């Protein structure tokens, strides 16, 4: 068993727990019992950004990016109710945890794409008739994506939403119409989608692990510009418990 | 047409009273008996369709119900403004002294 | 302006009684406040919780009311949250927690009376500055 | 001071507010504007004043601010020292009634809370009233500069930053 | 785009930038050192060494 001093500075703190290859079992679900996820962890391994289509209007693809904010990207210590529904499907309702990380990735050509990688208010459900969580189980769900910056955030000229100037004070007599989009901060709230594909199960401990893919918008800098579409891929871990 | 939603919200009852759905928790210090216990329950159980719905919060004492009734005149409700409630800003809005 | 007896006259209780503090009492109050309180309450604010200050109106709206000598002395013996609901001696300096807050150990009843007096008189002098924080420095 | 004197003299001779303010010459109103103050420029802000605030076209008229109770409110003017200045409205006696808050969370004086409105007398906007808070704020922001003018900012690609005059 | 030396770099196989793009429209390529930037830098350093040799 490892301590903080074993892990500190190694990068392991940003990694989700894994399960060995022998963990291909099944975790029995009792539709009479209540369940919870005690710890959900999401460790992104790849960030893809949808290229802004030239104007050919064909299929714009997701392209690779380089992480520049280091090992600060993982979601963890997430907990929430695991409902057993009438139809035998399971629904995870996220209640709390470290369920967001700001992330900046860099596109070919230098363009930096900040995003609020998140699963805030995640609601994800399995297929019906899940008597046991197996390596065939998956969760599909949606979550909220709030503004990358919150309402107090001030831009470099001191303008903000819940705080700040409401004009370009360095340009006292500039016509205000053309600066409106910059002057008037707006708070974004959009929806994201995530798939959790279970690859490993310890039927005894109640630990599951696998891969995820999520899709969400990036930062729109409080309404100053259009967000990019981001696809996040990685691995996850969850501990399921009687509660 | 671009609008600052917080400034706009100041033109509603939000600007005249404690909005149970939006106002930061420190505002409950303005009146006797609301902070921190009732303040916490109120913020935790938001949003409310009406002011009087604050009375239905589970586990409240009779004394608590009394204080709430005495202070309903100081409360309001408007639509939840994402900008004011995200980031946990209702618990800490970056304002101190 | 001067530190008149009128200025040093503060509510003793919620029932309309006042006490007139002596100049020595006021200076002692300032001294003891600096000693036991100012680490957190410099200028009337609260560094570990700026939401609650020591302004008279605020103390007045606390439960039980704290805008008088008896209330403040009681707070110094048995501190509560602003609504009076939980006792907080365990994380707040008091005679009751003088074991874990050693600077309270030698505070006398007279000392507490002095501190309370400083707390109520200061705003009558400094106005908005008291509990005002950096805005009013 | 001279503008107010003339307006008062007009009102005392039985003019309406509209008539009184419309009688104020545009040139006089134009003198009562900080963009013509020679102490508002910059060493490397080069060229004519028009390159900054624009080519003045017309006086919009005098802006009168009022709260929901109907009390007249007065915008605190920018002193020459300040590159930028807050927007603060007081009553006739200097008591604060309205402002543009920086932090909103404990705002008590927002134009929206105070239902601030603006009515124009004289100039292009004579007889018009605005009540929607964005526009009222916009005019208050211009009111910090004194009398409010319409500018051609396109002709010279004006950048909106005050420049000094040949006096300066 | 009025590019003059870029096509000559491309002609002999320099097609990518250190910043990750390539002139064929690929993304997330590693051109190694000999990107357009690497070629330019190499020429600048060469310029300097030739200057010193000229002095000698
Ligand atoms: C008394 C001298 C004087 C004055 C007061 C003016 C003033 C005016 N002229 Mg004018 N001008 C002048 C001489 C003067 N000019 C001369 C001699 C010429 C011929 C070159 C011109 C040519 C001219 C033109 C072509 C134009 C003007 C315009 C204008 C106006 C714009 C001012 C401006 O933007 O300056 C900007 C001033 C500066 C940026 C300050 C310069 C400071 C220098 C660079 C400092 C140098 C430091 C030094 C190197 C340090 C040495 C250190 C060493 C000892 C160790 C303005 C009303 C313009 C106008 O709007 O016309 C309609 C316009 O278009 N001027
Ligand atoms: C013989 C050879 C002569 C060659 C001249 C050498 C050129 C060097 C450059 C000179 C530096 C000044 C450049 C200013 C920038 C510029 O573009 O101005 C450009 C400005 C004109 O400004 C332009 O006007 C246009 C419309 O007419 C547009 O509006 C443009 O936006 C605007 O830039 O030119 C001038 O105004 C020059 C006059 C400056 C004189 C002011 C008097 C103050 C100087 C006294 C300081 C003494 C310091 C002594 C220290 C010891
Ligand atoms: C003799 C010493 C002190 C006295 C007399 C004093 C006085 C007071 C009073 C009267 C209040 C009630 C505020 C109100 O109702 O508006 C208060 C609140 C508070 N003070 Fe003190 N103060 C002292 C020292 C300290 C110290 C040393 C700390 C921190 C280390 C501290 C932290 C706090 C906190 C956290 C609160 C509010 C707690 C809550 O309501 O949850 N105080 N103080
Ligand atoms: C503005 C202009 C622009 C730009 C221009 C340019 C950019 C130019 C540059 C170019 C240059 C940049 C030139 C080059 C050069 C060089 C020279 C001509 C010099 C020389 C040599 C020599 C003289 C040296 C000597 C030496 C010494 C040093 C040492 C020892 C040895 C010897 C003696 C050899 C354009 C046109 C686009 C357009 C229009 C305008
Ligand atoms: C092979 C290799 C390469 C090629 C390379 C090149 C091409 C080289 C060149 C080199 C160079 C090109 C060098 C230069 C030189 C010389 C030197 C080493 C320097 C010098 C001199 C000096 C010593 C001077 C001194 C002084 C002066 C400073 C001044 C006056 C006085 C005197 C003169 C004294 C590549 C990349 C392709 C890749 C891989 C392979
Ligand atoms: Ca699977
Ligand atoms: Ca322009
Ligand atoms: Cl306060």
């Amino acid at each position: 068993t490892l301590t903080y001093d074993d892990i500190v500075g190694t990068g392991l703190a940003n990694k989700c727990p894994t399960l060995d290859d022998t963990a291909r079992g099944a975790y029995p679900i009792d539709s009479s019992q209540t369940y919870r996820i005690a710890r959900l962890c999401l460790q992104p391994t790849t960030f893809l950004v949808k290229e802004e289509p030239k104007n050919k209007r064909q299929e714009a693809e997701f392209v690779p990016t380089k992480l520049v904010t280091r090992e600060t990207t993982s979601l963890d210590q997430i907990q929430g109710e695991l409902k057993v529904n009438s139809d035998g499907s399971l629904t995870f309702v996220e209640e709390d945890g470290i369920d967001f990380q700001p992330v900046t990735v860099q596109m070919a050509g230098g363009e930096r794409i900040p995003l609020l990688f998140t699963v805030k208010n995640l609601v994800a459900s399995t297929q019906p008739n899940v008597t046991s969580i197996t390596t065939s189980t998956d969760f599909k769900g949606e979550f909220n994506v709030p503004s990358y910056r919150t309402a107090n955030f001030l831009d470099p000229k001191g303008r903000g939403l819940a705080s700040g100037y409401d004009s370009a004070i360095a340009l006292p007599q500039a016509k205000e119409e053309e600066l409106a989009r910059a002057n008037v901060k707006r708070f974004s709230l959009t929806k994201g989608q995530i798939s959790l594909n279970v690859a490993k199960v310890d039927g005894r401990t109640g630990e599951i692990a696998g891969t995820f893919e999520s899709e969400q918008l990036s930062d729109d800098d409080m309404g100053a510009h259009e967000p990019h579409e981001v696809k996040i891929q990685g691995v996850f871990y969850a501990s399921i418990e009687p509660a | 047409e671009l609008v600052n939603v917080v400034d706009e919200k100041l033109g509603t009852a939000y600007g005249e009273k404690i909005d149970l759905n939006n106002t930061n928790i420190a505002a409950f210090i303005q009146y006797r008996g609301l902070y921190p216990t009732l303040a916490k329950l109120i913020v935790k159980n938001a949003p409310y369709e009406s002011v009087e719905d604050v009375l239905n919060i589970p586990g409240l004492t009779e004394r608590q119900k009394q204080i709430l009734r005495e202070n309903l005149e100081h409360f309001t409700v408007t639509e939840v403004e994402t900008a004011l409630v995200e980031g946990g800003d209702r618990y800490n809005n970056g304002l101190y002294k | 302006a001067e530190l008149t007896p009128e200025v040093l006259t503060v509510p003793l209780n919620s029932e309309g009684k006042t006490i007139t503090l002596t100049e020595k009492q006021y200076l002692e109050g300032k001294r003891l406040f600096q000693y036991a309180c100012a680490s957190c309450h410099v200028g009337g604010i609260t560094k570990t919780n700026p939401s609650l200050d020591l302004r008279t109106e605020t103390l007045a709206l606390a439960t039980p009311p704290r805008d008088n000598i008896e209330g403040l002395v009681d707070y110094m013996k048995n501190p509560t949250t602003y609504d009076g609901e939980q006792e907080i001696a365990e994380v707040h300096p008091s005679l009751r927690s003088a074991d874990i807050f050693p600077k309270m150990r030698n505070l006398t009843e007279k000392d507490l009376v002095a501190i309370a007096g400083h707390i109520l008189v200061e705003p009558k002098i400094l106005g908005d500055k008291w509990g005002g924080g950096k805005v009013y420095y | 001071q001279e503008i107010n004197r003339r307006v008062q003299a007009s009102l005392a001779s039985g003019a309406t507010l509209e008539e009184a303010w419309s009688a104020i010459p545009e040139k006089l109103a134009f003198y009562d504007y900080i963009g013509n103050n020679p102490a508002k420029g910059g060493l490397f802000r080069t060229g004519p004043m028009n390159k900054g605030d624009g080519i003045a076209q017309a006086w919009k008229g005098h802006a009168v601010f009022r709260n929901k109770e109907g009390e007249e409110l007065f915008v605190r003017r920018m002193p020459a020292f300040f590159e930028s200045f807050p927007v603060i409205l007081t009553d006739k006696n200097g008591v604060v009634k309205a402002d543009i808050p920086f932090r909103r969370a404990e705002s008590k004086y927002s134009f929206e809370q105070q239902g601030v409105t603006v009515s124009f007398y004289g100039g292009e906007l004579n007889g018009q009233t605005f009540t929607d808070p964005p526009t009222v704020k916009s005019y208050a922001r211009k009111a910090i500069f004194g009398e409010i003018f319409e500018f051609d900012t396109e002709t010279l690609n004006s950048d909106g930053i005050f420049r000094t005059s040949p006096r300066g | 785009q009025g590019m003059f030396v870029l096509p000559f770099m491309a002609r002999l196989g320099v097609t990518g930038s250190w910043s990750g793009w390539s002139i064929t429209g690929e993304t997330g390529i590693d051109p190694g050192f000999w990107s357009f930037e690497g070629v330019a830098l190499a020429h600048i350093v060469l310029s300097g060494l030739l200057f010193l040799a000229a002095c000698w």
